[PDB]
RNA sequence: UUAAGUUAUUAAGGGCGCACGGUGGAUGCCUUGGCACUAGAAGCCGAUGAAGGACGUUACUAACGACGAUAUGCUUUGGGG
RNA sequence: CCGAUAGUGAACCAGUACCGUGAGGGAAAGGUGAAAAGCACCCCGGAAGGGGAGUGAAAUAGAACCUGAAACCGUGUGCU
RNA sequence: AUGGUAGGAGAGCGUUCUAAGGGCGUUGAAGCAUGAUCGUAAGGACAUGUGGAGCGCUUAGAAGUGAGAAUGCCGGUGUGAGUAGCGAAAGACGGGUGAGAAUCCCGUCCACCGAUUGACUAAGGUUUCCAGAGGAAGGCUCGUCCGCUCUGGGUUAGUCG
RNA sequence: ACGCGAGCUGGGUUCAGAACGUCGUGAGACAGUUCGGUCCCUAUCCGUCGUGGGCGUAGGAAAUUUGAGAGGAGCUGUCC
RNA sequence: AGAUGAUGAGGUUAAUAGGUUCGAGGUGGAAGCAUGGUGACAUGUGGAGCUGACGAAUACUAAUCGAUCGAAGACUUAAU
């Protein structure tokens, strides 16, 4: 039993999400929740609230209860890029790159 | 200042092996709230 | 430092712009020949 | 002693804006360095109020800003009145300490550690 | 109670396989815009404003038509339902 | 026969964005319909999701309904 | 008995049509992209995806025919680092507002320019001016401002030009 | 690389100015003198001083010292 | 001790380490009052500030209950 959800197009560049992503994979949800909570990094903010939408998920649609789930899976994929011309510089491009956050959590059963 | 060849995969992911975050510290909220930050009365749910 | 270009609206109106390039022969073949073009703007 | 990233006017300007807050205020917020230094600068101020005489009060004009105090009761001190006056009958028995220093987390913008540093 | 041999137990990295990204056009489509044939013109207007535009006009308003202050049109003849 | 780096520079907003004082130079971008029937309705955070729902003969067919592919690049699993 | 960047006469394939014949196809037919076959070829007949209505085979003819480089061109795409840099100057604290404040607003103190970083008038620019409200982008932040949206708008001369 | 300019200088030579001697009809030449005259780079696949994390680690493991050499430091001299 | 990390002094018996407060060591003559002087000033009251960087006292100071990490001795082979 798996509920998942995912932010699209999250305006944070996908190196430094997965810097934070890789602390909370394989743990359970509430210690999930007080890693992200004790980290000061720009995109800690972004991931719990996906991974509170993904326990509200549970619970609500597939009537898990929340205090058995882990964090199964959480990844960052690359969304599209929006290119930027740099007139501080000269004339160079600056890319803003943006991300999809998926995090799916399960209780280990079936 | 430039790279005459460049680097593979393999390279950049050798170096990037230190590059990471360190796991934080969590003394846990005994009286009341979420769990804080290490020897602090943190600025969210601090019982310490 | 100063710049080739210093704006002004008399003398921009007065070495172009639509009666100048009339009033000679030459004049008269620029706006014909972007006319054909079908440019919007003739002067 | 440290620096705190100013020029030596700076810093000094800043030291005595920051005591003067903590007198009117007797809680601020602030980093934690420069908290780590205010202690110090406060902390010899209480002790000239203590002390209590003329030599004394004007050597804690010195470091003083003359800001206006308005009190209950509808009332107004300087904060060198308040200093020789309220906070020096506070701490008469105390012999040093007179300041607390609480941690915060990290800022928003920067991850500069917030601290509250408090009178006790 | 000595000499000797040996292996894991991280895969940070490597090859294979898996699975969601980004990407953008391989397949199919299009035929709105022209190569050429036939025919017709007549090359085409007006000192009756000729020649391309500028401002406007819809109940609501942002580019072309009408051309136009009778303005998102008016009269009339004939089709048509 | 052009079958759309096309008879065209332009079958889309084209001699237009934009560039140049001016003569002038000069792009990119095209593509339901089976029928919007375009996620009423309803439930958790603004964006975005998860569910149901649908005209859905088929939405990993959700405004990128011309579908729609590849490769570069990815990224998370693992067998050795 | 049987090699050659230069050589002659060779059998063959991708696109198109004739000019045909014969098929696979709206109980599905593709093609195309992922599959064990064919292979020196180039080039085609049966498991996923696609759709959801388009292709093959045979023989012959015609070539916008004919795909690793040209400091090739580009619809173009994407890499190679958390590196360089973030463009002169003094800020601190309290309150407020908020989903969230080194940033926005109010306060107090401090500071800087002061023949000017002040106040007017030209040229030039053309709605940036003023209020409200969300800012999906914009700003080398956030919006919780304007230089996006709505209008609510807003420019008044006998004597100024 | 008459060791060393991605370590530094730019006096010399030689680029545009200018002058004298001399040669040339001339434009100019000589290299004969003379005065003046812009020298870039964030260090990467890599190769080159200091300072850390781990693959090891064979009783669990942890606190207390080998000295093979990989070794490195050469240290000279004058007057009573 | 240090770019960071490492090293070292230390942490709820804990001052410990740092700050503080009282000290002294070392560095440079007060405010007030009085007296004299017409006044500028001088003298007395008497080594004042500092302690910014060099002892004692302290809980002002952190770890809230803190929490986390870390074996089942090879085997063999023969030599007891």
């Amino acid at each position: 039993m798996e509920a998942k959800a995912v932010a699209r197009t999250i305006r944070i560049a996908p190196r430094k999400v997965r810097l934070v992503l890789d602390l909370i994979r394989g743990k359970n949800a509430a210690e999930a929740i007080a890693i992200l909570k004790l980290t000061n990094k720009a995109s800690s903010p972004v991931i719990e609230k996906v991974l509170m939408s993904a326990l509200a998920n549970a619970e609500h649609n597939y009537d898990m209860n929340t205090d058995e789930l882990v964090v199964k899976e959480a990844y960052a994929n690359e969304g599209p890029t929006l290119k930027r011309f740099r007139p501080q510089g000269r004339a160079s491009a600056i890319n803003k790159r943006t991300s999809h956050i998926t995090i799916v959590v399960s209780d280990g059963k079936e | 200042a430039v790279p005459k060849r460049r680097t593979s995969k393999t390279r950049k992911n050798k170096r990037r092996t230190h590059f990471k975050i360190s796991v934080p510290g969590m003394t846990e909220c005994p009286n009341c709230g979420e769990y804080k930050l290490s020897h602090r009365v943190c600025k969210n749910c601090g019982s310490y | 430092v100063k710049r080739t270009y210093q704006p002004n609206k008399r003398k921009h109106s007065k070495v172009h712009g639509f009666r100048k390039r009339m009033s000679t022969k030459n004049g008269r073949k620029v706006l014909a020949r972007r006319r054909r073009k079908g440019r919007k703007v003739l002067s | 002693y440290r620096k705190l990233g100013r020029t030596s006017d700076q810093r000094k300007a800043m030291l005595r804006d920051l005591a003067t807050s903590l007198i009117i205020s007797e809680r601020i917020e602030t980093t934690e360095a420069r908290a780590k230094e205010v202690r110090s600068v406060v902390e010899k101020l209480i002790t000239l109020g203590k002390k209590g005489d003329l030599a004394s009060r004007r050597n804690a004009a010195k470091t003083l800003r003359n800001v206006e105090i308005l009190n209950e009761d509808e009332t107004t001190q300087t904060a060198l009145q308040k200093l020789f006056g309220e906070i020096a009958e506070r701490y008469t028995e105390r012999q040093g300490g007179y300041t607390r220093i609480l941690k915060q987390g990290p800022r928003r913008g920067d991850g500069a550690e917030s601290v509250i540093i408090e009178l006790v």
